[PDB]
RNA sequence: ACAGGUUUGG
RNA sequence: UAACUAAGCUGUAAAAAGCCCUAGUUAAAAUAAAAUAACCCACGAAAGUGACUCUAAUAAUCCUGACACACGAUAGCUAGGACCCAAACUGGGAUUAGAUACCCCACUAUGCCUAGCCCUAAACCCAAAUAGUUACAUAACAAAACUAUUCGCCAGAGUACUACUCGCAACUGCCUAAAACUCAAAGGACUUGGCGGUGCUUCACAUCCACCUAGAGGAGCCUGUUCUAUAAUCGAUAAA
RNA sequence: CUGAUG
């Protein structure tokens, strides 16, 4: 049982399959968990969206939906819209440090959505645009 | 290991400008941090998982399935016997961690020399 | 609190003194248990050495005692038992005889499986964590289950009767029902189970 | 401590700043 | 210690080495200053805190006829002697 | 943007486990010190407070350095006391 | 009453623990650890020797002594 | 200057 | 700036305001800044400097030494250019009795480049430079106590980083810098209480929760209070 | 979240 938890580049020989397809033909699913709002949009291999389900759209409100439950939610219905149209796997794209980070993540498992991989894609600015002051002066 | 300490604080006998500006002396005291509640995880959640798959399977009736009511059980009066047993034989031994009631009495024993 | 700390528990079970020669382990025990002078309390008056009360029932008369008269609770305790055999002698005359093999008799075998039945496996348990409570499913020790499983039909068979119908009518119906677990009290422990199994997810947060 | 003497040109200070200000 | 300078011969890679011709110097005036004493009927306590030879130490004492303290050492034992021991007490002549 | 995908700070998940693969991928972000960093880069920071930090920091670090160091040296000592009532 | 004379007329205290602070107390922690030596060489003796001939009298719950 | 009084809970 | 999807996005402890030419993904110049390495301590006289490469280059065969000469962070000024992002000011939305503040949104000067000024900081490592010592020696704290040659300062505190002068591309400025008058104090460290709307830990076997029993808040009555009403008692009137 | 004075 060889798993190695890196990612299967394109580049090498490797022959991993997930319901038939190659690991570059798996949708992606972009989870989005800002400190107020978690959005959720399905998209394919080729960049096309699938489903998109917020916290904002799922009924929530100001401090409803910055809580894991509305996350949870919202994952929930984005699973239920990528399965409306036959998904199986999916790999997950997480973006930013929110409270409903992880909320997000196991809303697809239980709305019913293979979750494969799970990558991390934050934006880190190497000392780029000058952000906002501190609070509390 | 230990980061480097010469030409770091402000001294007379220092050339250049002091690196470090220690909030407080930097003396190894006698007695170290009360740790702040240490906690503890749950358990027997896969035998819990197992137990409610049977409840959420056969629509909620226990003379269906059984085994996975029985192990359920005895898993809790193991973690039941080992909150009590444990709490007792890790107070007594020192194999792993040790709360700082016994780090302070240790020190102590062979304390800092801050004179002479 | 009159009795001090050097008091234990009483030892009621004549057979465990019956036999003090057949066997070593617990005579190691018992050789003792009076030899290091031993102050023991006082039997209590609602329990005795007799062999057609259990503490099950004694538990449950407790449990059904309103305030401190307790030849009431004991009569109705009484009535309960009599009406359970009654209408299960009504329904032996009235099967034939391939039913007379499985309907059971005893009134003491159908409470305890009654009570066997009512018995929950886990339960909630409200935490406090972020300033909201949480209802975290917790595993619950036997005393606790068999508590709650009497609590449940006691508060039943109170609330949810009419008031010409009596307590000890109601129960024998109750019993009855916990039998063949199609009874109000089997559906409050699959709702507890069912609300367990939806909050199940928020098991991390339990620390023991 | 020496804050006291600190806040006290800090406000002479600004009297002058205010003054001038002012006039 | 810095005052043991001049009382050490050398360092044997970390360890220091003591000179044992000043030791055997010093020792024969220690022994002859404590039979000295013993002989002029002076009372000899042998003070040593250190829980290794706390027996042999109260042993030796024992055997000597001398007083022995090796327990924890109190704070007004020699100074406030008399409101610790007695109202009048004898100090102890020579400690070792 | 311009380095290729799905690379950089990707966990494969084994047999569909989720929450392991999940702490997995944070253990390596805490690790590497990729969280306090977007947690201190959510708002801007003077330098003023970045070489005070830093100092703190250093300090903080020698100081649980040098006590763990202590810890395991006198480790040796914390057997039963074989000269009891001495 | 009190405590008897601890010196004689020449001031030299009678008991060797007389500058312990309780030389009663001392004396029989002193005299039990020695005792304590005796018996553990005497048993370190005895299994050298392939000698058991003791017992544990540490057990006594039919007796009652605490 | 052979000095003393005077700040402060001290 | 273009293409697909949705009616929502940002926003706080909670909201509102603002934007719905909005939001996510795929691509995308110009400008600003330069994650980890850094637990490193080097360079430079100091301020200062750590995204990469190239050219030039970092004085004194080396004492101290100005009011002379030359530099001198951010902030400010002038002219030209740039403007993603942050934001003085300003306009709104919260909270407060009030908030022209801390909280949220938009936006400007400004932060960015060249040229020319202004020459100020807690410019603090509050410890001057040059060559050394561990001798005597703890006011307190702090970075232990000191030598020989020097430079520049220090005469109670407030008045006072003030007015009067001189000089300065500076003109609400900078350097130098008093006096009248008021008081017998003004100051640094320390010891102990008191306090803290800054913290950490501890347990309560009717106690906080996990939990058990019986009660008040629903009806009437009794009784005691706060109120209206009279010429018509009073005290108590948070735990207590 | 906020709460002024003696
Ligand atoms: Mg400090
Ligand atoms: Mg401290
Ligand atoms: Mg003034
Ligand atoms: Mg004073
Ligand atoms: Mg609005
Ligand atoms: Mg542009
Ligand atoms: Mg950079
Ligand atoms: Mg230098
Ligand atoms: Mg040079
Ligand atoms: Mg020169
Ligand atoms: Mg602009
Ligand atoms: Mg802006
Ligand atoms: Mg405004
Ligand atoms: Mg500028
Ligand atoms: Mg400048
Ligand atoms: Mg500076
Ligand atoms: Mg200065
Ligand atoms: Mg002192
Ligand atoms: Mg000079
Ligand atoms: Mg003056
Ligand atoms: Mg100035
Ligand atoms: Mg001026
Ligand atoms: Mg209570
Ligand atoms: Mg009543
Ligand atoms: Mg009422
Ligand atoms: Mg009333
Ligand atoms: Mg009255
Ligand atoms: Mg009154
Ligand atoms: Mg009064």
């Amino acid at each position: 049982s060889s798993f190695s938890i890196y990612p299967p580049i394109p580049g090498q020989e490797n022959s991993l399959r997930w319901a038939g397809k190659k690991f570059e033909e798996i949708p992606i699913a972009h989870i989005k968990a800002s400190y107020n709002n978690t959005q959720i949009q399905v998209v394919s291999a080729a960049h096309q969206p699938l489903a998109h389900a917020s916290c904002g759209t799922e009924g929530f409100r100001n401090a409803k939906k910055g809580t894991g439950i509305a996350a949870q939610t919202a994952g929930i219905a984005a699973a239920a819209k990528a399965t409306g149209k036959g998904v199986t796997h999916v790999r997950v794209v997480v973006k930013g440090l929110g409270p409903g980070r992880l909320s997000a993540i196991k809303g697809l498992t239980m709305g019913g959505l293979e979750v494969i991989s799970i990558t991390d894609n934050t934006p880190i600015p190497h000392n780029g645009c000058r952000p906002r002051k501190a609070r509390r002066l | 290991a230990t980061p480097s300490l010469r030409g770091r604080l402000a001294r007379l006998g220092n050339p250049r400008r002091p690196i470090l500006k220690p909030n407080k002396p930097l003396i190894l005291a006698n007695h170290v941090g009360e740790r702040r509640r240490e906690k503890g995880e749950a358990t027997c959640i896969t035998e819990m998982s197992v137990m409610m798959a049977c409840w959420k399977q056969n629509e909620f009736r226990d003379e269906a399935c059984r085994k996975e009511i029985q192990d359920f059980f005895d898993c809790a009066s193991r973690a039941e016997a080992a909150r009590k047993m444990r709490s007792i034989q890790e107070n007594l031994g020192e194999l792993g961690s040790l709360p700082p009631k016994k780090l302070n009495k240790l020190l102590h024993r062979f304390p800092n020399k801050p004179h002479v | 609190s009159r009795y001090g700390p050097e008091y234990k528990d009483p030892q009621i079970d004549k057979e465990y003194y019956r036999k003090p020669l057949a066997e070593q382990t617990e005579e190691e025990k018992y050789e003792r248990d009076f030899k290091k002078t031993q102050l023991i309390k006082a039997a209590p008056a609602t329990k005795t050495s007799s062999v057609f009360e259990d503490p099950v029932i004694s538990k449950f008369t407790n449990m059904m005692m309103k305030g401190g008269n307790k030849v009431l609770a004991r009569s109705l305790m009484t009535q309960t038992l009599e009406a359970v055999k009654r209408k299960q002698f009504a329904k032996y005359h009235a099967a034939s005889a391939e039913e007379q093999a499985t309907i059971e008799r005893n009134p003491y075998t159908i409470f305890h499986q009654a009570l066997k039945n009512c018995e929950p496996v886990i339960g909630l348990v409200p935490i406090l964590k972020g300033g909201h409570f949480y209802q975290v499913p917790v595993p619950l020790a036997d005393r606790r289950r068999r508590f709650l499983a009497m609590k449940w039909m006691i508060a039943e068979c109170r609330e949810k009767k009419h008031r010409r119908v009596l307590m000890p009518e109601k129960l024998s119906q109750e019993l009855l029902e916990a039998f063949h677990n199609q009874g109000p009290v089997i559906k409050r422990k699959h709702d507890m189970h069912k609300m367990a199994e939806a909050n199940r997810a928020l098991a991390h947060y339990r620390w023991w | 401590k020496n804050i006291l003497k600190i806040r006290r040109r800090k406000m002479n200070h600004h009297k002058y700043r205010k003054l001038v200000k002012r006039t | 210690h810095r005052f043991m300078e001049p009382y050490l011969f050398g360092s044997r890679l970390g360890q220091d080495i003591i000179d044992l011709e000043q030791t055997a110097a010093h020792l024969q005036l220690a022994l002859n200053f404590t039979a000295h004493v013993a002989y002029r009927e002076g009372i000899i306590l042998f003070v040593s805190r250190h829980r290794q030879f706390a027996h042999l130490i109260e042993t030796t004492a024992r055997d000597c006829g001398e007083y022995a303290h090796t327990r924890y050492f109190k704070g007004g034992l020699l100074t406030n002697a008399p409101l610790l021991l007695g109202p009048g007490v004898r100090l102890p002549d020579l400690i070792i | 943007a311009n380095h290729l995908k799905f690379i950089a700070r990707t966990v494969m998940v084994q047999e569909g486990n989720v929450e392991g693969a999940y702490r997995t991928l944070n253990r390596i972000l805490t690790m590497d010190g990729l969280i306090e960093d977007i947690k201190r880069r959510r708002y801007y920071e003077k330098p003023c407070r970045r070489r005070q930090r830093e100092s703190y920091e250093t300090c903080r670090r020698i100081y649980n350095m040098e006590m763990a160091r202590k810890i395991n040296f006198l480790m040796r000592k914390n057997r039963a006391d074989p000269w009891q009532g001495c | 009453k009190q405590r008897a004379i601890q010196w004689g007329e020449d001031g030299r205290p009678f008991h060797f623990l007389f500058y312990t602070g309780k030389q009663s107390y001392y004396s029989l922690m002193h005299d039990t650890y020695g005792k304590l030596l005796d018996v553990e060489k005497h048993h370190n003796q005895l299994r050298a020797k392939d000698l058991l001939a003791e017992k544990t009298k540490i057990l006594k719950d039919p007796i009652g002594s605490r």
